[PDB]
């Protein structure tokens, strides 16, 4: 409509305080490189934050990462609205509590190993009310800002003085966890991600449209690849990121059951799905419940594959649901799966690049700190044939190295390391090439 | 175009060709009551102390964007 | 018994279910999957069950969807229950009467799918034969799936039928689909203004333009 | 700490009285080769030993056999304190009696089978409540001293009186088994150990670290 | 800063600010010998006559590089 | 030390007038976007061209085009010399001729066709002697420059006088035909082509060094992939961009040939090689022959197998030969020729990506007249697992189409087309329609 609205999409640059627009835009609207933005949402929430320009940037859209998403209510695709808040005071006073679930186990003064360097000689425009979150020390806290200087915004800047009162505070019904998993989490299947956003955008985000229109939405969407490419991740992702309901059904789990139990079960969780759409069920491990005719030995298993095609075939259009099964190949599976009202879609999820795993790298090391020796492209470069799982636990085995070395050290008075510890611990070049070498 | 902010948070603007080594922005600063010596031109996204910047590199080869906003800090 | 053989998604229930309507007969599916989900005799109850109901409300036509489902070849019926089902199906066929004014059509993917049982004098006696269409006939498809949607003039069926080789029906009308749900999309990014989740008029303004099926035959 | 901490390693010398130091750490502690040194553990339990030279020992690391270990109540990995005990007076009177598990079915004098040779000429130091195990008859009977001359530590040397008074006690719920199956009961498999170790490490003996951790550690 | 090429080959050099529009450098050129109307100002690689775009767009926005040859030829 | 002297690297801009430099560089060297260089090269040979900036430029290299290169008389990695050359008058008259070979069957008016739009406006620095590249018509006509105005150098201006007299030069032997096969014809093998470059460089550029070092250089690289991936094309290029004697060995060819008919051929191939070193031999079709022993039937086949293991192993390191080959898959061809000595070393020639693609058809697109409709990113996209050879024929088919349709126009007074015609003649998009849709 009016210029200053704009379309929410992912973000190129993961600091929490920054959104980015195509330059055209921010001429259009006369914003300078760094200008503090306010931007309205949802829930007639608001968030304050700092503007860039992006190349890639759609001249419609705005980028922005998943902790400014949350702050306006909003999710990837919405619509919101900027203006310009050039009255922003270098506030004095600002406090902020952690959110109970974040701080389980963390023994810490936050500040030091959170608050402090997250904020230091940032200039980070904040908001009452806002929940922000800082990684470090092997996990991510997320903070709630329960009062600032000026009442509505606030810039903390070096004299700005940072209270925390240290009471975890519950998390409302509202506020979702930046710890859920989302497209952020997901490296390497930028085009094969695309093609699934795409497919489940109209169903999921727009179901209403189909009461309207005869037109038929995908029902079925099929997930191939080797093991450890992140199809449970993306399932997920997809869910969270939409907003769906999201129920999983494991091969493994239904065939553990005795006879109708497993069945049941199956009926169940479309049932369940169904009530509680727009709905993701992801089936992993479909191989499990629904092999070919040759290697489907004994007539329990068969029951249970005819089962899943008629509860396929069971679901309407207007239920909502889409289902998203995961395999190694197509010929896994019986090919009924495969047909015009069932899994009619299929997108393979493949070994990735350097460049992906590189971008897998940055993801699993994201709560690490990192010694300056560490060259993730190195270590992307040498993963040949790595899949995503591979690298994950690779940057496991180097954080758990670098603890193991340092627990030795820790011979003195020194507790089990601690949160500060830990925060203070680096993994180092050699923490990785231990692991590589392993 | 640069946006420096002072300690206090007031916005001061000026223009400078990028051709203009890094010393005619120090000299700016430098005009108000911000020495070299008790005052830091810092920069965010990127985060950077562009005071420790070579003085005779152009505006271009310290990596200054078009527009670029800054801050200033006493070094103390 | 009228067999339909051809590959997944050449129209075998359309064409059933079409002429159940055209001469107004009672149409019964039974869906081999889902009898088969069902447990020892739920299976060969639901089976009678179809057939007498069908006896009852006749002029009507059965169809058994994936009749290989619930028929396979005796090589591949492992276990006994499996037999069972045939047996009961071949005997429900044999056990129409010529008065009972049914028609058995089913489908399969080749003759060679299924037990040959079914097709002796009595049972699955016809054969017809729903191969993949001609260039002509994929026109007439897009054309059916095309019916209700507003396309812009840019749009050439006459391309789109010559170009998908080897589509059968299926193909063509999710094609179709995917095509229409494309400029949903691309219109729902300019609805950001005021407008709700489209509307029965915008929805009616909206056309489907070539580029949209390019994006759909590109996918 | 202070240099007398050290970790607990394996033990390259399977004899019950010896541990084992890098000599630079031995310099350093200023300790010569067969000094009593006086360990301790957890559960402020101690322990004297003799101490020798290993060139592959790290010098943060000490080396004891598993009898060692149980008597200071620690386990490898963990860190003790090491003190030097030049007090040790050859002691009078030792009374030693064995654990009622080992003793099953042995019928022996204890003394001539087991004691005897254990001590005989080894000039071992030992302290009260200490629990060592001597091999022999294909079997590993475990005694406790319950009291010595010296009342903390004494040297059982040649005119030491070694008493056995002839009633097994019973074992205490702190108080392991050495029949239990340990590392040293493995060989062959060095390497193969080391990481097995490696990976139990964090998860079974620092099981808290991951409350305030979010990596995940092997399964 | 555009160093212009006058139709005999003579190199003219000015500097402007990118906000500048480009009718500044427009008056440039008409300050020598070179109207809008009986010269047009070409640009190579890339290939474009910049006496066709709009004088009131910014010479960032006319996607003018911080340095460009550019060429004058008689509109003739 | 000297600053002047840069190496020689690929080129970004295809266009012949245009070398790149690192901003750093061109300020260092005092250099102005669009600034008339001169470059010198070996056998004292001189070229002026336009400086610009690239940014993945290295500061030591400069890139220039295939043109530039053999004018300097250069290759890649070589070094030459950069001095600004702001003397440059437009000058007033020049003379261009035709190369023979570039010009058989042309049948135009060379200037409007060719020369014209190359120079119009361009404002090109041309030097005598100079050996220039003009794509169009479905051709590439090579024109030297005679004369200049002013002796040297010379920038052609709107007013330059450009004159073609009309008798094609021949070809002298230092000069290399720019249709000869480069890396600028491949696209898509970027990772893998560098791999292979790095192999060749010491033992193809370098040969010397072996004299002086015990060190081993690879002997025998096996490019792996499915047909049409451009294999034939890869050796080729690595040879003529090193500069290295080819020798082409067709496995068809070999087994055509009756018994020891083959094995000398073969042993001829190798000698040959040899004697004209630095060599690259490329084997086409290697699994014709030195299929596995399985199945190998007959003893004559497992003979020419026994021979080629002999001949490779036979190769001294001296010898400065290496031998590609290519195949399908490693499980193709007997074991032995993955041995120590042998192929040691394999590079995997995949099918492209949708970016690669695109390439492929702008490289088979470079000498044709494409509509403003055509959008070589559709049909990049649309192509899925095609393969070079598949893009090349599309290009192909299309270019015939477009023709037909022409031919059929031509029903007047014309003649077969013409090279003006053919020049005339756009392929549409519609034309790529036609191909994809056949
Ligand atoms: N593309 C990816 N980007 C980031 N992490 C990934 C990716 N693929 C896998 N992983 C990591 O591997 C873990 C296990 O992968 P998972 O989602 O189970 O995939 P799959 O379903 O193929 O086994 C994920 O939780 C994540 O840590
Ligand atoms: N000949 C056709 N004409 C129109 N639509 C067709 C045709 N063939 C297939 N379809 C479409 O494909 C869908 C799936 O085919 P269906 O009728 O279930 O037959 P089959 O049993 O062969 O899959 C049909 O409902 C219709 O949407
Ligand atoms: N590496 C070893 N060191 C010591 N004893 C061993 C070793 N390997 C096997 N043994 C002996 O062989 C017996 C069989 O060992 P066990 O753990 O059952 O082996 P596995 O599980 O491989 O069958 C054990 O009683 C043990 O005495
Ligand atoms: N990567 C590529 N870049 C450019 N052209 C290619 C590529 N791959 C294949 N081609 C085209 O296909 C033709 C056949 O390639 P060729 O070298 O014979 O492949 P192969 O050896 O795998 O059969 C080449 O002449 C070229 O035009």
């Amino acid at each position: 409509n009016r210029p200053n609205r704009l379309i929410v999409d992912e973000a190129i640059n993961e600091d929490n305080s920054v959104v980015s627009l195509s330059q055209p835009k921010m001429d259009e609207l006369q914003l300078f490189r760094g200008d503090t933005v306010l931007l309205k949402g949802k829930k007639r929430r608001e968030a304050v934050c700092i503007v860039l320009s992006d190349d890639t940037c759609s001249d419609e859209k705005i980028r922005m990462n998943r902790v400014v998403r949350n702050n306006l209510r909003v999710r990837l695709g919405d619509v919101i609205s900027i203006q310009p808040c050039p009255d922003v005071k270098y506030g004095k006073r600002i406090h902020v509590l952690p959110i109970d679930d974040t701080v389980e186990g963390i023994t810490g003064n936050l500040f030091e190993v959170y608050l402090k360097p997250y904020f230091l000689e940032a200039y980070r425009p904040i908001r009452k009310g806002d929940i922000f979150l800082v990684r470090g020390g092997m996990r991510a806290v997320e903070f709630k800002v329960v009062e600032t200087d000026p009442s509505p915004y606030c810039i903390v800047a070096p004299d700005t003085v940072i209270h925390c009162e240290g009471e975890p505070i519950k998390r409302a019904a509202a506020e979702e966890s930046l710890n859920e998993v989302g497209y952020d989490d997901i490296g390497g299947c930028r085009k094969q991600l695309a093609q699934i956003k795409e497919m489940v955008e109209l169903p999921l985000r727009h179901p209403a449209l189909f009461k309207a229109i005869g037109v038929k939405p995908p029902r079925g969407i099929l997930l191939y690849g080797p093991p450890g490419t992140g199809k449970t991740l993306i399932a997920r992702a997809v869910a969270n990121e939409t907003g769906a309901f999201f129920f999983l059904i494991n091969g493994p789990e239904i065939m553990s059951k005795l006879a109708g139990e497993s069945e049941s079960n199956l009926r169940k969780a479309f049932e369940e799905a169904e009530k509680n759409a727009p709905a993701i069920i992801f089936i992993d491990e479909l191989d499990a419940i629904a092999p070919k005719r040759e290697k489907t030995h004994g007539e329990v298993e068969r029951r249970i594959v005819s089962q899943l095609l008629t509860l396929m075939d069971g679901l309407k259009q207007r239920a909502h649901v889409i289902v998203m099964a995961a395999t190694n190949r197509p010929n896994s599976i019986d090919p009924a799966l495969r047909r015009f009202g069932r899994f009619d879609r299929e997108v393979d999820i493949g070994i990735p690049d350097a460049t992906g795993r590189l971008e897998i790298l940055q993801i699993h090391t994201k709560n690490m700190k990192l010694a300056d020796d560490v060259d993730l492209e190195q270590v992307a470069n040498e993963t040949h044939g790595h899949v995503g799982a591979d690298l994950a636990a690779l940057c496991s085995e180097a954080a758990l190295q670098a603890i193991r070395k340092k627990m030795d050290l820790i011979d003195l008075e020194d507790e089990t390391i601690d949160a500060e510890v830990m925060n203070s611990l680096a993994v180092t070049m050699d923490d990785f090439r231990w692991a590589l070498s392993q | 175009k640069l946006r420096i902010r002072t300690p206090s948070g007031e916005f001061l603007e000026r223009r400078f060709l990028a051709s203009n080594k890094l010393q005619i922005v120090f000299d700016f600063v430098a005009s108000k009551g911000f020495p070299w010596d008790e005052y830091k031109l810092l920069s965010t996204f990127p985060r950077r102390d562009v005071t420790q910047l070579d003085p005779n590199k152009s505006l271009l080869e310290v990596k200054l964007f078009p527009q670029e906003t800054l801050f200033l800090e006493a070094k103390e």
